[PDB]
């Protein structure tokens, strides 16, 4: 339950969803653009986007900026635990074949 | 003198823009571009009339088995010693002087010839250096002579001048981490990674057909020649890279150091040789809060070195001038110049 | 010349924070055979 | 400058400010000054400062502006034969400002043959890019190479 | 050599002109209140805006 | 009211320094001279 | 004397004349405290309006301050870090002078 | 050794006394350098 | 375009996934799983115990982007770092030296051990289970056989070339007892340190510890990791004969094959061309042919240094991944 | 001054191939990238150090302080 994840940017966001700025701390493009990805094809979404401030220091944003129906807070769980089930069809296919060689 | 560093040439990474070059970790990591630097301090050793030697007298040694950190930097010689980190504040060689060395000596003497003021130099500087090597020696008039070498490796930091031998004098700029810049087919992933616009304008083809000879080299495994009016001619090349499978027009696709897909257009990329200059910016980084005056005016002294303070010519004055700014003057020509409070008097104004 | 420097300035450091990702993302570079003549005008300029 | 600081060592600004100072990078060497006493500040940033004098008096021009990459990146962003989709759109509007903002996206460039937004748009959100941005633009000239 | 003179005619340029201001009657004046010019280029208008 | 607008707004106001901005100005970087 | 003609006998209306002579350079031209040098290097992602000022001058660059009310939560902290670390001070200037 | 230092030239262990002199005995060559201390002594390689 | 991706002589084109139901007015691939799941598949190149080669399909550009990133930089990997010396004498500066061990691969599992807190001191950082230290000492000894001059310095001197076998390792209390059949093995056992000649000796011990690649390649397990991008050309019309012959010779040896002069030029198979693309310079064999690569379609393979079986090096930075986002939903976000 | 044990590029290990090489160049002489791909370099950026970082430490061994 550590507190320093990321953080529901107050300065970005307007109400309601929408529009959701995520800072995520300690991380990289690995996460980002693999996130990405899939956000952007769950129908809600519309505008998910990432970068980095800077590579001159560790802090990355993402971005969701969305309809109204879900809420933003959402998608990121959602097409989150999506990119979990990602990496249990990867290893299933992958240690399928290779136990089996 | 160099590194045969693999480059491709790109905007990639906008910190790049003008001539600016930009790097490669898990390289710098791996050993390029390394550079040991090597200086020395003598310090001469001379009898002064009173007859008493300037002595290395040294090793206090307090607190119970241990010199005190400042004094720290020693073994029991009381001289500098091979392979140790000095951190500045430290005493890379102690030096004792009679204060009365340069008195008047009479035909007496009883017991104390010391009464030293010693004078031991200290190692100052931003970063660790080494003592590796240290020489006690005689010179011609027959006197103790002590000469050290002091030595720190650089890693090669943002901000170092790195000439690419072909004319492109140019800063390192933000260094990447690893996988941000591309990798390609066999994943070799490019060194020093520079921007196309310094070859319009500086319009130097020449290191442009060097890559092309380079990436030949390897590929066939020689060394490649050129000279004024000869070595080898382009055209052979293709041929000679074709083969092996690289596009004749010394280019390739790259894949994204970020997003991994395929890059939008083909680039130019293979080995050339490179340099590391003087001008490292570590020697070169100069700051001071308030720092010495100087007895005369009484005020900032001179350039880099012995310490700092900064240079506002009348030519560079005025440009202030051009924005008017009453206190700016004041505040940055007096207020942190010379401080002083003249007192005078209304009659007779002196 | 409009609203002012304030927003003017930031519209700079959004065109810039965009192109230093954006170039390098998609990648521009030079090669060989743009500076290289093709056949063809070797033959025109060669009589000129 | 307002100063921000950062690690490693050296001085760093922003590349569209060089061509006042013409530092071509390389062995520049800039010279740092803090004030001390308060007036002094405000008057340096809130009149000397950056943005005060964003033109340069003589030609009653705009001294500073993107150079290089910046603009033969814009060139690409810009150029007609470009197009981009959803992800590629976003992903660079992102990318334009890294965060931090709320945005709108006008309709599609294109239709029924998939969906796209041309360079022109998308640069068109980097004046405008929402709302409540107050940048009504009009403008017309000749660039070079016409 | 060129930019030596140059910086030189800069440092002159600026002597004999080095100190001219605009006062509150739209009238440059110099320092001791003699006055160069009355309406700034007939203008009274910054160049640069 | 943009046009009277900026001309009011586009003048010399007082204390600004004409003669330094010149100097700056000025200088940089059949036969006849 | 000497007599192999030493050339600068001269010490004083050029002291005060040209160059590195004081009432130019040496006083319109004064070499003024509180600065600092060191080569550049591009950052497009820091803004316009900026200079990235690295983390060890300001180790050492230093500016002044009267602590003020609204000062003491930020400044009575500020020195509990102390000179090694950046964000903090060094020296402080009671308000008995 | 765990003796103090080496000739220039000669190449040889040898002590020195304290304001003694610096010529070395193996050889009348003058010059010498200084052994590396028996002291441990640390880096991190990275 | 239907993942294959547009390949010209002056530029490349259709780039960026475009599979997503954004873009088009029929919206599709919707996300879900069991189309990719069923849909997804993968092949097997081949193995070593050192380095693996293998085939991936019908996934995007980034989770397999990321697979590569998070495998040169973030799989955790043990290596020296921290160095001790007992005195040297030897001629490489004992910087580089130093710097030259913990460069060195080092074959021994990782998750053998955890990872080391940066917070707590001295004795308390580099403990048992949680770290290795290994130690090399060797003084050159001139061999009194000296059948000739000029031999190779070891007939003059005996071990002069120190070597990766050199390095020996000091085991520990409950570090001894556990690696007894995994005994520490220094990659390739064969590797120039240093060299030297006799009145010169090296003494070092320096602590072998976990480390994460992205911070130093001497953390890297991965000598190299990259998916080769896997074109395919396609073909038009038979354009037969001998300048179909020399069509063939225009890329690399394996590519298409000649069956017959009436039948003409066939693909044997792709991957094995670098698609370096002079089909295009000739231009003579332009309108009778086409590039292009797959989006969905990865040729990957992967340079292990040898520390462990590559085929774990993938299979691991995948579930890095899983532990990473899975860690991610769990923790709440703050307001 | 001895040939990097990795290169600067893959950083694939060189230092067991530089003796091999340098043996097998020396003891039956041969074409260099062929050595190389006889050898197992595939990589040019690889293959640049084993086509190049002349050593000087063989050439410093001359010049010892001990003899
Ligand atoms: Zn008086
Ligand atoms: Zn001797
Ligand atoms: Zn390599």
């Amino acid at each position: 339950p550590d507190r320093e994840k990321i953080k529901l940017l107050t300065q970005a966001t307007s109400e309601d969803g929408t529009s959701a700025s995520f800072q995520i701390v300690e991380e990289d493009h690995t996460l980002g653009n693999a996130l990405r990805y899939v956000i952007m094809k769950n129908p809600d979404v519309e505008f998910c986007g990432y970068s980095i401030p800077h590579p001159s220091e560790n802090l990355l944003n993402i971005r969701i900026q969305t309809y109204g129906e879900t809420t933003a807070v959402d998608a990121l769980q959602k097409g989150l635990k999506d990119l979990m089930d990602l990496c249990d069809v990867v290893e299933s296919k992958f240690t399928e074949k290779i136990k089996s060689m | 003198a160099g590194q045969n560093a693999t480059v491709a040439v790109m905007s990639y990474s906008g910190y790049d823009i003008e001539d600016a070059l930009v790097l490669n970790k898990s390289s710098i990591d791996r050993g390029f571009g390394r550079c040991e630097t090597r200086r020395k301090t003598t310090t001469v050793l001379k009898r002064y009339a009173n007859h008493t030697q300037d002595i290395i007298g040294g090793m206090r040694v307090d607190e119970n088995g241990d010199p005190i950190w400042q004094h720290q930097s020693l073994g029991p010689d009381g001289l500098g010693e091979v392979g140790m980190k000095v951190q500045s504040g430290q005493i890379y060689i102690n030096k004792s002087v009679p204060t009365n060395s340069a008195d008047a000596p009479n035909p007496n003497n009883v017991n104390v010839q010391t009464q030293y003021r010693e004078a031991p130099v200290i190692y100052r500087g931003p970063e660790p250096s080494h003592i590796d090597q240290v020489m006690m020696s005689v010179s011609d008039n027959d006197q103790a002579l002590i000469k050290v070498l002091l030595r720190q490796n650089r890693r090669p930091e943002l901000g170092d001048k790195f000439s690419s031998r072909h004319g492109q004098k140019g800063v390192c700029g933000i260094i990447v981490k690893q996988e941000d810049m591309p990798f390609n087919d066999q994943g070799i992933v490019p060194d020093i990674i520079m921007n196309p616009h310094g070859f319009p304008s500086r319009m130097t083809v020449g290191k442009m057909i060097e890559l092309i000879s380079g990436k030949a080299g390897v590929l066939n495994g020689t060394l490649e020649y050129g000279t004024c009016f000869g070595g080898s001619k382009l055209e052979d090349m293709s041929k000679i890279l074709v083969d092996q499978g690289f596009n004749y027009s010394g280019k390739d696709m790259l894949y994204s150091g970020i997003t991994g897909e395929c890059l939008q257009a083909y680039i130019f990329f293979g080995p050339i040789y490179y340099q590391k200059l003087k001008h490292m910016v570590l020697d070169k980084m100069h700051a001071r809060a308030r720092g010495p005056r100087a007895v005369l005016t009484r005020q900032p002294t001179e350039g880099r070195s012995r310490d700092g303070g900064l240079r506002l010519g009348e030519m560079e004055r005025d440009c202030v001038i051009a924005y008017g700014a009453s206190q700016l003057l004041l505040e940055r020509l007096m207020i942190s110049s010379d401080a002083f409070e003249v007192d005078v008097c209304d009659k007779c104004g002196l | 010349r409009d609203y002012g420097p304030q927003e003017a300035a930031n519209a700079m450091n959004r065109m810039a924070k965009l192109c230093a990702r954006f170039l390098g993302n998609r990648g521009f570079s030079i090669g060989i055979n743009d500076v290289t003549p093709a056949d063809d005008l070797k033959q025109k300029k060669e009589e000129l | 400058h307002y100063a921000k600081i950062r690690p490693w060592r050296t001085f760093r600004l922003n590349e569209c400010v060089c061509t006042p100072y013409n530092a071509d990078f390389d062995g520049d060497e800039m010279n740092l000054h803090v004030p001390q006493t308060e007036e002094a500040r405000a008057e340096a940033i809130n009149l000397m400062g950056v943005k005060n004098n964003l033109l340069t008096p003589k030609s009653g021009e705009p001294i500073i502006a993107a150079t290089q990459d910046f603009i033969t990146g814009s060139y690409l962003i810009s150029h007609k034969d470009s197009f981009y989709d959803r992800a590629t759109l976003t992903q660079l509007l992102s990318m334009m400002s890294d965060g931090i903002e709320h945005f709108d996206i006008p309709p599609p460039a294109i239709m029924k043959p998939y969906y796209l937004w041309t360079g022109k748009q998308v640069f068109s959100l980097l004046i405008k890019p929402n709302h409540n941005s107050p940048v009504v633009i009009n403008l017309d000239a000749k660039n070079k190479v016409f | 050599v060129k930019t030596a003179e140059t910086g030189y005619m800069s440092r002159r340029l600026m002597k004999s002109l080095e100190d001219l201001s605009c006062q509150y009657d739209n009238t440059v004046r110099t320092s001791a209140n003699g006055i160069v010019q009355f309406t700034y280029g007939g203008d009274g208008l910054d160049p640069l805006e | 009211e943009i046009a009277l607008f900026k001309y009011r707004k586009a003048r010399l106001e007082p204390g600004t320094a004409i003669g330094a901005i010149g100097a700056q100005s000025i200088g940089e970087p059949m036969n006849v001279t | 004397n000497g007599g192999g003609k030493v050339k600068p006998i001269r010490g004083f209306c050029q002291r005060l004349k040209g160059k590195q002579g004081r009432f130019r350079g040496n006083l319109s031209g004064k070499r003024v405290d509180f600065s600092g040098r060191t080569v550049i290097s591009p950052d497009p992602n820091l803004s316009i309006d900026e200079v990235a000022v690295p983390d060890r001058v300001a180790k050492v660059l230093t500016y002044p301050e009267k602590v003020t009310r609204y000062n003491r939560h930020k400044l009575q902290e500020l020195i509990v870090n102390g000179p090694n670390v950046h964000p903090g001070a060094n020296y402080l200037l009671k308000r008995n002078e | 050794a765990t003796l103090k230092y080496i000739c220039a030239e000669c190449s040889s262990k040898l002590s020195l006394s304290r304001t003694d002199a610096v010529r070395c005995k193996d050889c009348g060559h003058r010059i010498l350098l200084k052994a590396r201390t028996k002291r441990l002594v640390q880096f991190e390689a990275r | 375009m239907s993942n294959i991706v547009g390949i010209e002589y002056n530029r490349v084109t259709n780039t960026t996934s475009t599979d997503f139901p954004g873009f088009s007015k029929d919206a599709e691939n919707e996300w879900n799983v069991e189309k990719f799941k069923k849909d997804f598949e993968v092949n097997i190149s081949s193995l070593d115990a050192r380095e693996a080669n293998f085939d991936l399909i019908n996934i995007d550009t980034s989770i397999a982007n990321a697979f590569r990133r998070i495998m040169i930089s973030e799989v955790p990997s043990v290596a020296a770092e921290y160095v001790y010396f007992f005195n040297n004498t030897s001629v490489i500066q004992d910087e580089v030296l130093a710097h030259r061990i913990g460069l060195v691969p080092l074959k021994v599992d990782p998750d053998m051990l955890t990872w080391v807190d940066s917070n707590l001191p001295d004795d308390e950082k580099f403990t048992d289970e949680n770290t290795i230290v290994l130690s090399l000492n060797v003084k050159c000894t001139r061999n009194p056989d000296a059948p000739k001059g000029s031999t190779d310095p070891k007939e003059l001197y005996n071990n002069a070339h120190v070597y990766a076998r050199d390095l020996k390792f000091e085991p520990q209390g409950r570090q001894s007892t556990t690696f007894a059949d995994c005994p520490v093995v220094p990659a390739d056992p064969d590797i120039l340190l240093a060299k030297l000649r006799p009145g010169q000796e090296i003494s070092l011990k320096a602590h072998c510890i976990l480390g994460i690649g992205g911070d130093h390649a001497k953390f890297s397990p991965v000598s190299t990791a990259s998916y080769r991008l896997l074109p395919q050309i396609n073909i038009l019309q038979p354009i037969k004969g001998e300048s179909a012959r020399r069509f063939q010779k225009c890329f690399p040896p394996g590519v298409i094959g000649i069956d017959e002069g009436s039948d003409e030029a066939y693909v044997k198979d792709a991957r094995k061309d670098t698609v370096s693309r002079e089909v295009l310079r000739y231009e003579e064999f332009a309108d009778k042919v086409k590039l292009g690569r797959v989006r969905n379609h990865f040729i990957f393979n992967v340079e292990s240094a040898g520390a462990m079986t590559p085929e774990e090096i993938f299979f691991k930075s995948v579930r890095i991944l899983k532990n990473k986002a899975e860690y991610l939903k769990n923790c709440p976000i703050t307001q | 001054m001895i040939v990097p044990v990795r290169c600067f590029s893959c950083g694939k290990v060189v230092g067991d191939k530089w003796e091999s090489y340098l043996n097998l160049l020396q003891e039956d002489e041969l074409d260099e990238g062929t050595a190389l791909s006889r050898l197992g370099l595939k990589r040019y950026c690889c293959r640049r150090m084993i086509l190049t970082h002349v050593d000087l430490i063989e050439k410093f061994l001359r010049y010892n302080p001990l003899e």
